[PDB]
C-alpha cells in the first residue's frame, strides 16, 4: 500500500527555521513528482511546494518562495521540506503527497500523507498528561482517555491498536490559557469489559512522546 | 493569480438524494480543474481531473461537468459514507488555488444522545486539577446544549464543548463537555451533572454522580 | 470553407518555474489541424513539461527564461490557414 509519512512539525519561534521530512513506501517514488500542501485552521489548502522525480526542477508559490526549499533523497525514499522565517500565516497541517500520472497529464494528487502540524510560536512545547475515564451500567459501556494540557497541536489517539475504530468518538482539542485538551471515547459491548481488557494509546508527534493507558476500576 | 470561489459552503441532503456543487473561477480555465474530496480523518482523494475525467478508482456517482469559468461536482444518489469535504482546485497556471471548501453532510432520522458522565480521575485529582467529562454519544441533528450544575446551580465557566465531525456509518454526531476546576473548588462541593437539550425532548437528559 | 481561430493565445508576463497556458480553439471544414510553433519551430512533445490537455489547451510547466519568445497557433484545412499568436515573458 502506499504510505507517506510526515514528520519534523512542531513548536517554532516567529523568524525560526523547521525542516520537514516525508518517508515514502509501497510506490516506486524516484521516478514520481511530489508536492507538500497545507491546511491552514481556517480548512483552506494551498500548495507550497512542488518537485519533480529527478529533484532538478522546483516550484512555489509566491507567499513561501525565498523562505521555503524543498528536496528529495531518491536512495532513501524521503521528501524534505525546510521552512524558515515563518510567520504566523505558515501555522498549519502539512502534508506530502505524490503527484499523478493521468491521461491527459492534469496536475493532481493521487496520495497524501497523514500530515504534520507547525505551530508558529513563542510558547515551549509541553507533552499531554492522559487520564483514563472509566465508570465507578446496561450492555453498552463507554469508555475514554482525557488528553489534557499539551502543545502544539495534533495528537493522536488509538484504541486496542486500532482494531476498536468502529466505536471510538475523537474530539477536537480546545485551548484553555495556552494549552490545549482533548478526549476520545470507544463504546463496548459490557460483557467485553473487564473481561477484556481496553487499552487508549495517545501520540504527541511534537514532543516525541506516547502514553498507553489500560481501562479499569 | 485566479480565483476559484466554491459553493455551498455547508450542504446536507437524505440518503438517495444527487446534489450538486460548484466551482467558480475568476476567467475561463478551459476545463483545467479538479475535485478532491477529504473525509475526517483521510487524506484527500482526487475525484475528478480536466473537469469531467472520473478517476480510475472512484464511484460513478460522482461526475463532473463545466465549461468556461463555472464548474459542478455532482454526487447521485448519496450514500452515508459521501459525508466529506469536497475542494475543486484550479490547474491551468500557477498559483493552482484551491476553492475553500463545501462540507457535505447526511441528513438522517432525529436521534437522541445517550450520555455518560466520568468524574475526575484519581490521578488527575494526585496533580491538583479537576475535570469533570460528559460524551453526549450517536445524535442527530448537530445542535444541542449542555448546562454544567454543581450543587444544584449552573455553571458556565471554564467549559469546553468539542463536536465530531458526522459519522460515515450512522450518521450521528457527538459532543465532548468538559468541566475544568480547581481540585479545591472540586471537593468543596458534592454533586455534579451535565443536562443536555436536544431536540429530540422538551426533557432534558440528566447524568449524575457524588463524592 | 474554412478555417477561424476562435480563441486564441494571450500575451503574458510569467515567473519562472511558474505554469502557463497557450491555448487554441478552432472551427473550420472540414475539422483543421492544430499545430504550434515557438520562434518559427514546431514545439517539442519530448519536453515532459510541455503537455497537450483538452478544450485548446496547451500547458507548460516549470517555466524556463529560455521559453521566452513567440508562440503561433497554426489552424490548417486543405483550403486554408489560420494563424494566432502570442508573446511569452518568461523572468
Amino acid at each position: 500500500e502506499v504510505q507517506l509519512v510526515e514528520s519534523g512539525g512542531g513548536v517554532v519561534q516567529p523568524g525560526g527555521s523547521l525542516k520537514l521530512s516525508c518517508a515514502a513506501s509501497g510506490f516506486t517514488f524516484s521516478t514520481y513528482d511530489m508536492s507538500w500542501v497545507r491546511q491552514t485552521p481556517d480548512k483552506r489548502l494551498e500548495l507550497v511546494a512542488t518537485i519533480n522525480s529527478n529533484g532538478g526542477s522546483t516550484y512555489y508559490p509566491d507567499s513561501v518562495k525565498g523562505r521555503f526549499t524543498s528536496s528529495r533523497d531518491n536512495a532513501k525514499n524521503i521528501l524534505y521540506l525546510q521552512m524558515s522565517s515563518l510567520k504566523s500565516e505558515d501555522t498549519a497541517m502539512y502534508y506530502c503527497a505524490r503527484e499523478a500520472l493521468l491521461r491527459p497529464p492534469y496536475y493532481a494528487l493521487d496520495y497524501w500523507g497523514q500530515g504534520t502540524s507547525v505551530t508558529v510560536s513563542s510558547a515551549k512545547t509541553t507533552p499531554p498528561s492522559v487520564y483514563p475515564l472509566a465508570p465507578g451500567t446496561g450492555s453498552s459501556v463507554t469508555l475514554g482517555c482525557l488528553v489534557k494540557g499539551y502543545f502544539p497541536e495534533s495528537v493522536t489517539v488509538t484504541w486496542n491498536s486500532g482494531s476498536l475504530s468502529s466505536s471510538v468518538h475523537t474530539f477536537p482539542a480546545l485551548l484553555q490559557s495556552g494549552l490545549y485538551t482533548m478526549s476520545s471515547s470507544v463504546t463496548v459491548p459490557s460483557s467485553t469489559w473487564p473481561s477484556q481488557t481496553v487499552t487508549c494509546s495517545v501520540a504527541h508527534p511534537a514532543s516525541s512522546t506516547t502514553v498507553d493507558k489500560k481501562l479499569e476500576p | 493569480d485566479i480565483q476559484m470561489t466554491q459553493s455551498p459552503a455547508s450542504l446536507s441532503a437524505s440518503v438517495g438524494e444527487t446534489v450538486t456543487i460548484t466551482c467558480g473561477a475568476s476567467e475561463n480555465i478551459y476545463g483545467a480543474l479538479t475535485w478532491y474530496q477529504r473525509k475526517q480523518g483521510k487524506s484527500p482523494q482526487l475525484l475528478i481531473y480536466g473537469a469531467i475525467n472520473l478517476a480510475d478508482d472512484k464511484s460513478s456517482r460522482f461526475s463532473g461537468s463545466g465549461s468556461g469559468r463555472q464548474y459542478s461536482l455532482k454526487i447521485s444518489s448519496l450514500h452515508p459514507d459521501d459525508v466529506a469535504t469536497y475542494y475543486c482546485q484550479n490547474v491551468l497556471s500557477t498559483p493552482f488555488t484551491f476553492g475553500s471548501g463545501t462540507k457535505l453532510e447526511i441528513k438522517r432520522a432525529d436521534a437522541a444522545p445517550t450520555v455518560s458522565i466520568f468524574p475526575p480521575s484519581s490521578e488527575q485529582l494526585t496533580s491538583g486539577g479537576a475535570s469533570v467529562v460528559c460524551f453526549l454519544n450517536n445524535f442527530y441533528p448537530k445542535d444541542i446544549n449542555v448546562k454544567w450544575k454543581i450543587d444544584g446551580s449552573e455553571r458556565q465557566n471554564g467549559v469546553l464543548n468539542s463536536w465530531t465531525d458526522q459519522d460515515s456509518k450512522d450518521s450521528t454526531y457527538s459532543m465532548s463537555s468538559t468541566l475544568t476546576l480547581t481540585k479545591d473548588e472540586y471537593e468543596r462541593h458534592n454533586s455534579y451533572t451535565c443536562e443536555a437539550t436536544h431536540k429530540t425532548s422538551t426533557s432534558p437528559i440528566v447524568k449524575s454522580f457524588n463524592r | 470553407m474554412g478555417p477561424v481561430i476562435r480563441q486564441g493565445p494571450v500575451n503574458q508576463t510569467v515567473a519562472v518555474d511558474g505554469t502557463f497556458v497557450l491555448s487554441c480553439v478552432a472551427t473550420g471544414s472540414p475539422v483543421p489541424t492544430i499545430l504550434w510553433r515557438k520562434d518559427g519551430v514546431l514545439v517539442s512533445t519530448q519536453d515532459s513539461r510541455i503537455k497537450q490537455l483538452e478544450n485548446g489547451v496547451l500547458q507548460i510547466r516549470y517555466a524556463k527564461l529560455g521559453d521566452t519568445g513567440r508562440y503561433t497557433c497554426i489552424a490548417s484545412t486543405p483550403s486554408g490557414e489560420a494563424t494566432w499568436s502570442a508573446y511569452i515573458e518568461v523572468q
